[PDB]
């Protein structure tokens, strides 16, 4: 029953995937088919979205590029943040640096933003990296050129672009194969682990399980007469007792 | 050297309990086992306070120095004398309510023959 | 003081006559005067503690076994005081127990988080608080299969009403949360049943010694949130009881009080609490005001809060004969003399 | 605004650059303006001249101001401590100590001739060392200060102990300064003495029972030696073997016993015990007071270097050059301060910040949040020109 | 050192009883729950007194490592509060004496 628990949770990462974009061994060989296919699902959205985010890590970083050489074109450091953590930044370095600061921000179009200090001086700088560092804020130095890593930037942005049109065309063509049999691998385990629940609740004495419950007085016989044809129609000539 | 940083104990409950606040001991978190050993006076066998003697000399290696009381350790004198390793050490200090007796204290037999 | 002595009348004068076993001055002075437990027991024999150690005999004769059989008649007492009420009075016995219920809850609940056995946990749990429910705590670790399999039968059910059970089961953190939650709750529910039920005498004079529970609490709750705790004010102000002197303006300090001089600046604006933090035990403080605010409960007489008077006062008298015993069986006499007597 | 106020007034520290204008009086002058438009001219300016100093790198001037802050605070809240240690000596009452001599000068006078104090502090020195020097003097001053405080509280208790036991409440009393050669007898070692101390109800008891309390007790020895409000404390000569079953008897009558022989070491000891516990808190009290005044002084002259040197470097960081500055302090009369604060603010304020500056008024101080406690080592609100409020 | 070692234990040991009895319940049961790291450790060295080396410790205070929550109890609180300061200063006594025994 831990194991139909494991793959419930397993059917349930399929349904999951797909919203995001029976005899014993016909049952273990189509775990075995849950399993191996819950598996190649999963390392490959999981080097899916760890991939989006370094996608988005460069997208984030040539809107700092692109929002710092207009400001230049309209001792200082240049990097990105998330939007609800500028006040803040510009509160800690102001009340760390007395004054003695220009601090702008540029909304980069979860949200983020760009800044600029200008630590007008030194013997902080390596302070106000501290104060960056420690809420998230990612610093893009360049020191060679705006236009020189914008070409070797973009280079790897439509490269790790056609990796994720790769892997996402992989992941369409799986899921095609999931979407029309999830109502099979759900069904089977909602109600094997149905089954194993009221096995739970059987006897187990003498290598023999008995089975105490009701049934009502008008389905005693079609138990008498289901229950004495079936264990009689496959063979295995050892009879259940049926008391009342 | 250094392989070893518990402070195990064998003692009395209120000093052990106090030591433990105090930040001494654990219970480790992959074991599920204690690294100190509480023990009702009088109410607890001889044999157990034994079996958790070889536990933390020999059964656990991450002992460092071992604390026991003098009145507990009397009582299972023959384990604590055999005992004459450095690792873990063997301190024995007094129990609560009970004053020093140097016959209560392993080392300080060892020590005093053979000079 | 007209219709009190119907079902009050045998009540009190029993109470009244377990107020003249409270120890006066001299009769501390000469239990520091010894020099065993043995001859403190014997000095104790001449009060009106006789014979309650006999059955000890000098051998396993400890300073916490002292503590044990003198609270131990302490509660034997308060019984025989609650069988013999009926009404309103046994109601009020019943919300006394509540506040050591509470506390057998949050001691039963952290001896399963450390897996120490439950024979041994509950010997230290305390005799006036106990329900029949109370060993079936050892049963689950979070706190929704807790109240709704236990709790709920209990008289503890009302209480639960802001303990917000995020499905995280049980650390050390959150049992103290949850303690501070129910005596919250449990000081509103026994001042509004002392405020609608209980008369005038007793309504007056035991407002004031339950509002001083509560600023007693709300203080401990501020003051230890410091070291261990670290939780916003709008959390915390959750914790701190409404009923009391200190509440409106001053909880309100104690909620945002950051350091030990939040707590101190929101306690120097309150008249009566005023010095408590700046010089001594802060402990004997409170147990010295306490012990001052039952003094003046006993000198009303037709009043039911005679009974809290008493047994928080023989409670005190239990503390100071543990601390006496703890004193002349470890050879420290330096602060013997450490004990409250205000009677 | 205030702090520890008694009747000492309170004091504004400016510093401004020489090219600095009021904007408030134009054209007009910034040492003209101070003494004469400034809170309806009932503000009284002192000189307050602090010369030049090492400065640091650029680097090395973030962590200057980080540190000045910290060794400011530190003093401030030391100093507040001595006062206190006074306050509650009695040595400290009315007033006193905030407006008494600093080195034979008065407080608000000792400002006005405060310039920089060459008495062991250079400027051939770096600024590190006089950071370095002045919190050191300033912490171990404190320490000693404390320190024989705690101790004169510890021998308060010693005394206190002691007068009880020489006569006052029995529990743990033995007397030993009203003894006599035949109300205590004890030279060879078949008579002894015992004590009993008995409520006064109790008193007639104990003179009809004395006798019966064991065998071989001496006549009329029964007779109240002392005597105070709970007890009366008797005196009773007996056999030494009789004395077990003495004081068994008579703790069933429900006296209580308090045992004091009449060896010659024991009475010595005692009485000496009241006398060292006396002698102890006395010297100790002398010494004690003597020094927190003494170590008042120095705590004084040391904040003010801090804040001198506090300013001066801050004035550096904000303004730029010139590195010669125009400083004042001012002397403000109590509760004029907030008023005072605000015109500053308008005059001067465009200088160090056309956009970072409010309007703003006294000083509230606080650990519900960090703000407004004008300061560079923790984030606060940045004042719009360089002033620091001072409370005294 | 052992003398001085079993004075400093049962003084600490009494105070932490009394605590333990007042508030009605049994704090170590509490302790042995929060117990799961150690603040007091050693750290070990080899040092040479003549040719041999012997075992030597130097013991360090983890300021990583939070206060516990066994506080809070109401009046109880206080009591535990007040007990663990004293159990750490006298806990740092056994170990330091104890380097020399090993």
């Amino acid at each position: 029953l831990r194991r139909f628990d494991e793959v419930e949770r397993m059917v349930g990462f399929l349904n999951e995937v797909v919203e995001k974009h029976l005899s014993l061994e016909n049952v273990n060989d189509m775990v075995k088919e849950i399993t191996d296919c819950e598996s190649r699902a999963r390392q490959l959205d999981e080097s899916l979205d760890s991939l989006r985010s370094k996608l988005n890590d460069l997208l984030e970083q040539r809107q700092v590029i692109f929002e710092c050489s207009k400001f230049i074109e309209v001792y200082m450091i240049t990097g990105s943040i998330r939007r609800t953590k500028v006040d803040i930044l510009n509160r800690i370095l102001w009340r760390l640096l007395r004054g003695n600061l220009i601090f702008q921000n540029f909304p980069i179009e979860v949200e983020k933003d760009c800044f600029i200090i200008f630590t007008h001086g030194e013997t902080l700088l390596k302070k106000v990296k501290r104060v960056i560092d420690s809420l998230n804020g990612k610093i893009v130095s360049l020191n060679t050129r705006s236009s020189e890593l914008v070409d070797t930037l973009n280079r790897q942005i439509d490269d790790l672009q056609r990796i994720l049109d790769t892997t996402e065309q992989t992941l369409h063509t799986e899921l095609l194969v999931i979407h029309d049999q999830l109502p099979v691998w759900s069904a089977m385990t909602k109600r094997e682990k149905y089954v194993y629940t009221t096995l739970n609740k059987f006897q187990q004495e003498s290598q023999g399980l008995i089975a105490e419950g009701w049934v009502p007085s008008t389905e005693l016989i079609h138990l008498q007469d289901s229950l004495k044809d079936y264990i009689e129609t496959l063979g295995s000539e050892y009879s259940t007792v049926f008391n009342v | 050297a250094e392989k070893r940083t518990l402070i195990a104990v064998i003692a009395d409950e209120d000093t052990t309990t106090g030591l433990l606040l105090a930040g001494i001991g654990q219970i480790t978190p992959e074991t599920q086992e204690k690294n100190f050993f509480v023990y009702q006076e009088g109410k607890t066998t001889k044999e157990e306070i034994t079996d958790k003697f070889n536990h933390f000399t020999e059964e656990r290696d991450d002992i460092a120095i071992l604390l026991i009381n003098q009145h507990i350790a009397e009582n299972i004198r023959a384990r604590v004398d055999s005992f004459t390793n450095a690792f873990p050490a063997i301190l024995e200090i007094p129990s609560k309510d009970h004053p020093y007796d140097p016959e209560k204290d392993s080392v300080l037999k060892r020590v005093r023959k053979l000079f | 003081g007209v219709y009190f002595n119907i079902d009050n009348g045998f009540i009190e004068g029993v109470v009244r006559g377990y107020r003249n076993g409270l120890l006066s001055n001299n009769q501390y002075i000469n239990l520091t005067q010894c020099d065993t437990l043995e001859d403190l027991k014997l000095q104790l024999s001449s009060t009106d503690y006789g014979n309650f150690l006999s059955s000890v005999s000098s051998e396993s004769l400890t300073t916490s076994l002292i503590q044990e059989y003198a609270s131990s008649k302490l509660y034997h007492e308060f019984n025989y005081i609650r069988d013999q009420s009926s009404g309103s009075t046994r109601k009020f016995m019943d919300y006394i127990t509540y506040g050591y219920m509470i506390d057998n809850v949050a001691l039963m609940i952290t001896g399963t988080i450390h897996d120490r056995d439950k024979g041994e946990i509950l010997q230290r749990c305390h005799p006036l608080g106990w329900f029949d429910t109370l060993p079936t705590l050892s049963v689950a670790t979070d706190l929704e299969s807790l109240y709704e399999t236990v709790l709920v039968d209990t008289p503890l059910a009302p209480y639960f009403k802001n303990c917000f059970d995020t499905a995280e089961e049980l650390d050390d953190m959150n049992i103290e949360i949850i303690r501070n939650k129910l005596y919250k709750a449990y000081l509103e529910d026994f001042y509004n049943f002392v405020t609608e039920e209980i008369p005038e005498p007793a309504k007056e004079c035991m407002q004031t010694l339950l509002g001083f529970e509560a600023d007693r609490r709300s203080i401990n709750i501020a003051l230890n949130s410091l070291q261990s705790s670290d939780i916003d004010p709008d959390l915390k102000s959750d914790l701190l009881p409404n009923i009391g002197k200190l509440y409106p303006l001053a909880t309100f300090h104690l909620a945002q009080a950051q350091d030990f001089e939040g707590v101190r600046a929101a306690l120097a604006n309150v008249y009566e609490y005023r010095g408590f933090l700046e010089t001594g035990n802060l402990e004997d403080h409170f147990y010295q005001l306490e012990m001052e605010l039952c003094r003046d409960a006993f000198t009303q007489q037709f009043a039911i809060s005679t009974v809290w008077a008493w047994m928080k006062s023989k409670e005190q008298e239990v503390r100071n004969i543990t601390w006496i015993a703890e004193c002349i069986a470890q050879n420290q006499r330096e602060r013997i003399n450490n004990y409250i007597s205000v009677y | 605004m205030a702090t520890a106020l008694y009747t000492a007034n309170d004091f504004i520290l400016i510093s401004l650059p020489q090219n600095a204008q009021p904007v408030t009086a134009p054209g007009s002058k910034t040492d003209s303006w101070f003494n004469e438009t400034l809170i309806g001219g009932r503000a009284f300016v002192s000189d307050f001249k602090i010369p030049e100093f090492k400065i640091g790198s650029l680097d090395t001037l973030i962590v200057e101001s980080e540190e000045l802050s910290k060794v400011d605070n530190q003093i401030g809240a030391s100093i507040g401590k001595i006062i206190e240690i006074l306050q509650g000596l009695n040595e400290t009452s009315t007033n006193a100590y905030r407006t008494l001599p600093i080195n034979n000068m008065p407080v608000p006078e000792y400002l006005e001739n405060f310039q920089w104090q060459t008495r062991k502090f250079k400027l051939d020195k770096s600024i590190k060392d006089l950071i370095t020097l002045i919190s050191n003097e300033s912490s171990q001053l404190d320490a000693d200060v404390r320190a024989t405080y705690a101790n004169y509280n510890s021998a308060k208790t010693n005394l206190a102990a002691a007068e009880r036991k020489k006569t006052g409440d029995l529990s743990v009393r033995s007397l030993h300064d009203i003894v006599k050669p035949e109300d205590f007898v004890l030279n060879s070692e078949h008579l002894t003495t015992v004590l009993v101390a008995v409520p006064k109800s109790l008193k007639s008891d104990f003179e009809k029972s004395y006798e019966t309390l064991s065998k071989n007790v001496v006549p009329a020895s029964a007779s109240v030696i002392a005597e105070d409000a709970e007890y009366v404390l008797f005196n009773v000569h007996l056999f030494k073997k009789n004395v077990q079953e003495f004081t068994t008897a008579a703790r069933e009558k429900k006296f209580i016993p308090r045992e004091f022989n009449y060896s010659e070491e024991l009475i010595d000891q005692l009485k000496k015990e009241h006398d060292s516990a006396a002698s102890l808190e006395q010297s100790l009290r002398v010494q004690l007071v003597r020094l927190a005044k003494t170590a008042y002084v120095d705590v004084f002259i040391n904040w003010f270097h801090i804040k001198a040197l506090r300013v001066y470097v801050e004035s550096v960081l904000r303004y730029g050059l010139p590195p010669h500055f125009n400083i004042k302090i001012i002397a403000v009369p109590p509760k004029n301060l907030s008023k005072c604060k605000s015109e500053l603010i308008d005059a001067f304020g465009f200088l160090g910040g056309n956009a970072f500056m409010k309007d703003k008024k006294g000083k509230i101080n606080k650990q519900d949040t960090s703000l407004h406690q004008y300061a560079s080592l923790v984030d606060t609100e940045y004042e719009p020109f360089v002033m620091y409020i001072i409370n005294l | 050192a052992k003398q001085k070692m079993g004075r400093v234990m049962q003084t600490a040991a009494f105070s932490l009883a009394e605590v333990s009895y007042a508030t009605g319940e049994n704090i170590g049961y509490q302790v042995q729950e929060s117990v799961s790291t150690a603040r007091f450790k050693v750290r070990a060295r080899q040092e040479n007194v003549s040719g041999v080396y012997l075992s030597q410790f130097e013991s360090y205070i983890d300021p990583e490592i939070n206060d516990f929550r066994l506080t809070g109890l109401g009046r109880g609180g206080q009591q535990v509060q007040r007990a663990k300061e004293i159990y750490s200063r006298a806990v740092e006594t056994l170990v330091e004496l104890a380097s020399l025994q090993t």
